[PDB]
């Protein structure tokens, strides 16, 4: 979620906000600070974890050639989830 | 050797007045003449074959608008390549650049023996393969 | 294409040619702005066997220049055979 | 080879002769430059600038380098005479906008890292 | 000699009304200039060979069109122009003496590529 | 004076006995392809990338491990040598993950570079790839182990140079994995050197992760002051910021290693 | 030039596409040259009529590449991507009507006693003097020199296409204008054969160490991903060597002297532009002419200073 | 041709150009240092700098050469050579439908002869070489800058000249004119080290030192 | 093959000479020019009523840049820096680091749109279709500074134009 700085400046998804003594805040006066309000980390955190029944699962991001390079994810660790290193989708074996 | 009206000239070639380089970037610069080290990330040796001339790195600050890396050094990216050290030092001398040149570091020859991995009485024997 | 018969006749006469058959404004004759998906073919080396890259590597067949003379009865020659004379056109020799 | 071929001058005196001719031409041109370009400087200022430009290269001993310097000076003179240069080009010898850079060790130490 | 052309098609290239005599005198002049060049010169041998071949063609063929076809040098006015160019070249080669050995070898790695 | 005479593409060289094919090619300026071979490590001869044709010999030999014989002619560019390299690269890339955009090795890999220079340009592998689970060996080396090509460089280094026998291989065949079996930290003053010797992005620096690409960094050669050894180092910088520290070879001081404090 | 240095060959379909769009480009350039020449002389009207056709050809450019002018579409190895479906039909629709526009352009200029008074016997250059001044293209064939790179030294599939080379007789501005107009007509003639003889197949060399793989293979195959990565970060290495390759550009002989040191970046790239040599000859061609004739002589040498100055 | 990707080699033109290179070397031994033909059939003549006018005039005027057109005249900077500047003449023969390249060399202080008497096209090419590389051409009818700004110092196409040069231009409101200042970049050019540590082309391998 | 463009000699008989004299004295070809312009006056103009009517484009059109997401809302960019490496104008500036969830994501992604040449090489290099050139071409600004795009600016461009960006990509990806 997009929060606010103690000065009232809006904090971006990279965690950027000028401190209270930074003169560079004058650039936003009589203007606005451009912040994208769709934090991708919080959005990918909302996706469920797929209960696929295999030790190795494949993920290409969905949409075939319109996704990402196809990768194979190991699902042998029973404490962690196997997540795709391209799009963040998570996978796990059924109910351990 | 040819009919060119050979005129006697000193053997200290100095083209600094003709290069158009501002005077600050001749006396105060210090170039490095070296064979670049092998990038330890790879085991390829094809980048350690020629001599390089690089200038001393000056100040880079942060652009107030975008946070970019600014410079006031015209020679920050200037990198010349040479076949031998002698060519590099001649080029640095005729251009009036103070230089320090370091000797090329090549790998020393090494005695590799696969059969040592299974030595009967030496510590070179490996416990795993 | 909306011009009246009389205006078409006037402009055909003024230009001296029937300009209604070669209108410079495009109409329903153009191709649809939505097209079926394509299916592009693959190249000659999309093979599963008999395809080693060493047999189709153009860059690694380049050679350094052939030195035919270095300072370090034969007939005279030309760089190439003299160029043939161009012959006149058959569609329209004189424009 | 052991020796080299000249540009024009086979000796240092010939190079000096051509340098003096070029200096003469520039010295006579300066008043016409001041008038024609409508420069806000004096003729004394312009001729002192010409002299100071000549004095930058006084350390040159190679007759070929002197010859090339004379060639470039004549080129600059012809750009000035034929009004190929603008007023901005003539006024670039005088770095009026650039601030006085420090010269002593202490001020350079104060303002940054450059030697 | 056939019907005289109204034009050679090329701007500035006037029609020659007497191309055979023109070519004969040009080739004889060329052969005269080559006689001064030393016998062992490759230029002398090669240019004599080609010049005498062309001259024999200009002597075995009366008609201009078949002579042009046999010479393989374009139109006969173009052949005449090439003959004048070769005469000028031979006169210059008489002074240049390119049959002499090489003036000077290049430095050790003057032509080595890549460096 | 006991040098023997061998030929590398017909060019004669005089080598000490026991010199391998790879070294004899190295002294004419030809670098044989390799993954598992490191000159400072023991010879493994497992990646098979160094296979080369000996003239008149029907079977290729591992250049890294085979001592030259008198009168041998090494054919480093014959078609048989190229086909051996292409087959080996195909086998190495069969189960390799498609991680180049997300792998820190990209741009200075070795697998990438030798795929470009010695392997084919396309795949005929029509199956599902291997995937192994990651190992945690401390906060310094990120082990994305499904990128591992099993060259055993890390194991050989850990056992010989560092003197700790923690790295190894478990299982056999296609599911043979490099690691510690148990969950154990790879703590050693020299631990970070298995990152550089690793030819692929299997072993990577955790502090350096995702932060820079090899081509954009400026490389300043300097000396380490974290101790009195004076190890020669390269300082990678980008846009006025120090990015990482790499070893710089000096045979007399640090060879191609630095300590973890230096790194 | 880069493909010659790489010792690789573009595919036949890519070559046919390159020839077709080179002739489309020649139409664009000749329209601009003739109409701006006329506009400078004082005939503003033909400029607009033909710039509508220029806009349509801009649409062809954008449909093939996404950019109206700077396509970046023709690349060492072939072309970037294939033609979209229905593009050949639209090119055919445009070309079948374009000669009528050349007719209207000639109905205003070719026989006009004022246009000829401004171009006949203006800027006359001798054929030999054209050769010695480094002239090329129309500036050569205006003086009757029978020389065209597309025929004498063909490139791509130009040897398989039939066309005529218009040849002048007086070496003046009027003859060069007629040559450019007839070159537009012959460009239409070539375009027709390109439309009818476009072959199937790929549009870049099937060698992933020069031309990048298809995005579908890049996202599926290890070798394709590696080669995509390396081609888009380092680039392909070109074997060391130097070449001078020239084409018959619409403005004359356009060439490049490209030096390669063996790396992925050119060591030296000298660009030969016909306009450089042509504008070097302005002083010669303007001798004994009025001030208004120099405007015509500049227009007949059609000069773009992007290539004059580089 | 079962090799649709490799560029086809034409051996007839290679032989023709080889024979003509032998011919040219034999006719002018005084100036020809080396002649070679590329794998893509391009013939180069390496000459002593003294032989520029003789060799060029021979190639223009000889009835077996007839290289009437000067396609291009440029220079190449190679700092590792004592004669760093490589002068390249590209010539075209319409009569024999052939091209030839003539190369020589020079350093910063030795003048090359002007070839404007051989080709009128050389007038602007030699001015451009002088402008961008600093090579003087003796007996040039009008030698001066052609491409660079008036009063520009340096020769930008030299390999040791910085990409953005040394001065910028901007309008200054105090002095009411455009002024020149030392160059400052809000974002400096980012130098990329792209070369692979592995050898690409074994056939071009230089022998070890 | 070649052809002559001006190699016709006029006929020199009574009728032809009189034809040319009448053309000289009665200005007949000038009347033909007047007729051509008069015929063009009665043709429908090719002008379109901008901005109410727009020039036709194609799905390949290269306009304003945008950063895209997966349907999950997760960013596509995994900071490989291929676009920055290939950028002919060096218009792309990238900084990255591990995200708090461990993802490989950018912390800086700038495009100097006044350095950009709009070549589309970045969207070719991108392995995940993260950076694209969108259809927008009407984004002129009153100041130079609004053309130095941020990661937030480019992500907002992606969220703004994704509906038609995705349709264009679906239209053209089979050619890529
Ligand atoms: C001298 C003038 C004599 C009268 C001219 C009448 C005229 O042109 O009528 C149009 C009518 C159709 O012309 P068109 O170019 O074939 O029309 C194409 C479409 O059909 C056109 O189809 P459309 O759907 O566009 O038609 C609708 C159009 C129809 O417009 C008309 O009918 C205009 C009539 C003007 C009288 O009306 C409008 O668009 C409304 C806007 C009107 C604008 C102003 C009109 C003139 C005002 C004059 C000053 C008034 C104070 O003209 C003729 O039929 C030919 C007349 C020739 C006269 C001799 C040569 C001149
Ligand atoms: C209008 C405003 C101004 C606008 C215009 C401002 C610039 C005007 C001048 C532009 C040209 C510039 O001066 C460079 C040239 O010409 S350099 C000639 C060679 N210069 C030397 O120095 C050679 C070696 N020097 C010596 O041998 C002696 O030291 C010396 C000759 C100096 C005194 O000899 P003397 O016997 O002691
Ligand atoms: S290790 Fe090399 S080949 Fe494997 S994913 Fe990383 S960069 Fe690509
Ligand atoms: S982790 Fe790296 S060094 Fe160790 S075996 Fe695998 S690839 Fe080799
Ligand atoms: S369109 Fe081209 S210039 Fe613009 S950011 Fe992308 S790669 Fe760079
Ligand atoms: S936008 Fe695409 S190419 Fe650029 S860094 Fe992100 S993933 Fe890589
Ligand atoms: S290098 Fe010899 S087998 Fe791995
Ligand atoms: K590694
Ligand atoms: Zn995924």
């Amino acid at each position: 979620g997009v929060r606010t700085s103690p000065t009232g400046e809006k904090v971006t998804h990279t965690g950027q906000a000028y401190d209270d003594g930074d003169y560079r805040r004058v650039r936003f006066s009589d203007r606005q600070k451009e912040v994208n309000e769709n934090f991708a980390i919080d959005l990918i955190a909302e996706q469920p974890v797929s209960e696929v029944g295999s030790r190795v699962i494949s993920c290409d991001g969905g949409g075939g050639a319109l996704g990402h390079p196809r990768v194979y994810i190991n699902l042998d660790k029973e404490t962690k989830t196997g997540t795709c290193g391209y799009c963040g989708l998570q996978f796990r074996q059924p109910h351990h | 050797t040819q009919d060119t009206q050979l005129i006697a000239v000193d053997e200290k070639l100095d083209i600094t007045t003709l290069t158009g380089v501002p005077e600050e970037h001749i006396k105060t610069r210090k170039v490095r003449i070296f064979v670049p080290a092998r990038n330890n990330m790879q085991s390829g040796v094809n980048n350690t074959k020629k001599w390089k001339m690089e200038f001393d790195t000056r100040e880079r600050w942060e652009n107030p608008l975008m946070g970019w890396s600014s410079t006031a050094d015209p020679l920050s990216n200037l990198v010349l390549t040479f076949s031998t050290k002698e060519d590099a030092v001649a080029f640095a001398e005729k251009n009036g650049w103070s230089f320090d040149v370091e000797e090329r570091k090549v790998p020393k020859p090494k005695s590799k023996s696969y059969g040592a991995n299974f030595s009967w009485n030496k510590r070179t024997r490996v416990s795993t393969k | 294409a909306s011009a009246t018969r009389v205006i078409q006749l006037l402009r055909n006469w003024a230009s001296g040619r029937d300009l209604q058959a070669k209108l410079q404004l495009r109409y329903q004759e153009i191709s649809k702005r939505t097209q079926p998906p394509p299916k592009l073919p693959v190249g000659p080396s999309h093979k599963l066997s008999n395809n080693y890259y060493c047999t189709r590597d153009g860059r690694r067949e380049a050679m350094p220049p052939s030195i035919v003379m270095s300072s370090q009865e034969k007939k005279a020659v030309t760089p190439a055979p003299p160029i043939k004379r161009w012959e006149l056109s058959k569609d329209q020799p004189y424009l | 080879g052991t020796s080299v071929k000249p540009i024009f001058s086979r000796d240092m005196n010939e190079a000096k002769r051509r340098v003096r001719e070029l200096y003469r031409a520039w010295y006579r041109e300066v008043p016409n430059t001041v008038h024609l370009f409508q420069l806000d400087i004096s003729v004394k200022q312009g001729r002192d600038k010409v002299r100071e430009m000549f004095m930058k290269n006084a350390h040159v001993t190679d007759p070929r380098v002197v010859d090339l310097l004379v060639i470039k000076g004549k080129m600059e003179l012809e750009e000035t005479i034929n009004v190929w240069k603008q007023r901005t080009h003539i006024m670039r010898f005088f770095h009026e906008t650039e601030a006085p850079r420090p010269t002593d060790f202490l001020s350079k130490f104060y303002v940054g890292h450059d030697p | 000699a056939g019907l005289l052309k109204k034009t050679t098609g090329l701007v500035g290239l006037a029609v020659c009304e007497t191309p055979h005599e023109r070519l004969k005198i040009l080739y004889t002049k060329i052969l005269d200039v080559l006689g001064q060049i030393p016998k062992n010169a490759a230029y002398r041998k090669y240019t004599e060979q080609i010049t005498n071949e062309k001259l024999g063609m200009v002597k075995a063929e009366p008609d201009v069109k078949k002579l042009e076809e046999q010479l393989q040098g374009g139109q006969i006015e173009e052949v005449i122009l090439q003959a004048e160019n070769e005469l000028s070249l031979a006169r210059k080669m008489l002074r240049w003496k390119p049959w002499e050995p090489l003036v000077e070898e290049p430095p050790a790695n003057q032509w080595k590529w890549p460096i | 004076s006991n040098l023997i005479e061998v030929f590398v593409d017909g060019q004669s060289v005089m080598v000490e006995p026991g010199t391998t094919v790879l070294q004899a090619c190295e002294k004419v300026g030809m670098q044989i392809p390799r993954f598992c071979y490191h000159e400072r490590l023991s010879v493994a001869g497992n990646c098979r990338m160094c296979l080369v044709e000996i003239e008149k010999a029907p079977k290729v030999v591992a250049a890294c491990a085979m001592p030259v014989m008198k009168g041998w002619n090494i054919l480093t560019n014959s078609e048989k040598s190229k086909k051996a390299r292409e087959g080996v690269m195909e086998f190495l890339l069969a189960n390799h993950p498609l991680d180049c955009p997300i792998c820190d090795q990209g741009g200075e890999c070795d697998l990438q570079d030798q795929s470009m220079m010695f392997g084919s340009d396309r795949s005929r592998f029509l199956e599902g790839k291997r995937a192994v689970e990651d190992k945690n060996i401390g906060p310094l080396v990120k082990t994305i182990m499904t990128r591992c090509i099993q060259c055993t460089r890390c194991i050989r280094f850990a056992s010989e140079i560092a003197g700790v026998d923690d790295l190894g291989t478990t299982g056999r065949g296609n599911d043979m994995q490099v690691g510690t079996y148990i969950e154990k930290m790879f703590m050693s003053e020299l631990s970070g050197n298995i990152i550089d010797i690793c030819p692929v992005g299997a072993l990577t620096s955790k502090p350096y992760a995702f932060t820079a690409r090899p081509w954009e960094t400026r490389k300043t050669e300097s000396i380490d002051v974290m101790d009195a050894v004076g190890s020669n180092i390269v300082v990678s910088t980008r846009t006025g910021e120090v990015m990482r520290i790499l070893p710089r070879m000096h045979e007399d001081i640090n060879e191609e290693w630095i300590s973890d404090k230096t790194r | 030039a880069v493909e010659k240095l790489l010792n690789i060959q573009p595919p036949p379909r890519a070559q046919w596409i390159r020839v077709l769009f080179g002739e489309i480009t020649r139409l664009l350039n000749h329209i601009m040259a003739v109409t701006t020449h006329a506009l400078d002389i004082g005939a503003m009207t033909p400029f607009f009529w033909m710039f509508e056709e220029r806009e349509k050809m801009f649409e062809f450019y954008e449909r093939v590449s996404g950019a109206r002018m700077h396509a970046a579409y023709i690349r060492p190895g072939g072309v970037h991507q294939d033609l979209p479906l229905g593009l050949l039909d639209d090119i055919y629709e445009f070309s079948k009507n374009f000669s009528f526009r050349i007719d209207e352009l000639e109905e205003m200029l070719t026989n006009n006693r004022i246009w000829r008074n401004r171009t006949v016997d203006i800027g006359v250059v001798t054929a030999e003097d054209a050769l010695n001044y480094g002239f090329s293209g129309v500036m050569l064939r205006g003086s009757g020199i029978q020389w065209d790179l597309r025929k004498t030294q063909p490139y791509d599939v130009y040897d398989q296409v039939e066309f005529d080379v218009p040849i002048g007789s007086r070496g003046d501005c009027y003859d060069r204008y007629l040559c450019r107009v007839e070159e537009m007509r012959q460009s239409l003639r070539i375009i027709s054969q390109c439309l009818n003889k476009m072959p199937p197949g790929e549009i870049k060399v099937d060698d992933a160490k020069v031309s990048p793989p298809k995005r579908a293979e890049m996202k599926t195959s290890m070798e394709s991903l590696i080669h995509h990565f390396k081609l888009y970060t380092e680039g392909y290495q070109v074997p060391p060597g130097a070449t001078y390759t020239a084409i018959e550009a619409p403005k004359g002989e356009f060439g490049v002297y490209l030096v390669s040191d063996g790396s992925s970046r050119p060591y030296r790239c000298k660009i030969k532009a016909p306009g450089f040599a042509h504008l070097a000859g302005l002083d010669k061609m303007s001798k004994g002419h009025m001030l208004a004739d120099v405007v015509a002589i500049i227009g007949t040498q059609d000069i773009v200073f992007g290539e004059v100055d580089r | 041709d079962t090799r649709p990707t490799i560029r086809p080699r034409n051996d007839v033109v290679h032989k023709q150009l080889s024979a003509f290179g032998q011919y040219v070397a034999e006719i002018l031994p005084k100036y020809v240092q080396q002649v070679q033909v590329s794998c893509f059939n391009e013939l180069e003549i390496f000459i002593h700098p003294d032989g520029v006018i003789p060799v060029l005039t021979f190639l223009r005027d000889h009835t077996n050469a007839q290289f009437k057109s000067l396609a291009d005249l440029t220079a190449v900077d190679v700092p590792t050579r004592q004669n760093r500047f490589e002068i390249v003449y590209n010539l075209l023969s319409l009569r024999f439908n052939s091209r030839i390249r003539v190369k020589t060399y020079t350093d910063e202080l030795t003048p090359i002869e002007s070839s404007v008497t051989v080709y009128k096209a050389a007038n602007w090419y030699e001015r451009e070489i002088w402008d961008m590389f600093g090579v003087f051409f003796a007996n040039h009818p009008d030698l001066r800058r052609i491409l660079t700004d008036y009063g520009f110092e340096g020769h930008p196409f030299r390999k040791d000249f910085p990409l953005s040069g040394y001065v910028e231009l901007r309008y200054d409101d105090e002095v009411k004119r455009v002024v020149a200042e030392p160059v400052e970049l809000a974002q400096e050019f980012r130098k990329f080290d792209l070369n692979s540590p592995w050898e690409a082309f074994p056939a071009y391998r230089q022998p070890p030192e | 093959t070649y052809k002559f463009v001006n190699m016709r000699e006029p006929s020199m008989d009574m009728k032809s000479v009189t034809d040319r004299a009448a053309q000289t004295l009665l200005w007949t070809e000038l009347v033909r020019g007047l007729g051509m312009t008069l015929s063009y006056l009665f043709r429908e103009p090719a002008t379109i009523n901008y901005p109410f009517e727009k020039g036709p484009l194609s799905p390949r059109f290269r306009g304003e840049h945008a950063l895209r997401r997966y349907p999950s809302g997760e960013e596509r960019c995994i900071a490989c820096k291929l676009c920055e490496a290939v950028c002919p104008a060096q218009a792309i500036t990238i900084e990255a680091e591990p995200r708090a969830d461990g993802s490989r994501r950018t912390t800086r992604y700038d495009i100097d749109m006044t350095k950009c040449i709009y070549c589309g090489f970045c969207q070719e290099a991108c392995p995940v279709d993260a950076i694209v050139e969108g259809p927008n071409f009407e984004f002129s600004t009153e100041t130079h500074e609004e053309l130095l795009y941020n990661k937030e600016k480019l992500l907002n461009n992606g969220d703004k134009w994704e509906a038609e960006i995705a349709a264009n990509i679906q239209a053209d990806y089979l050619y890529r």
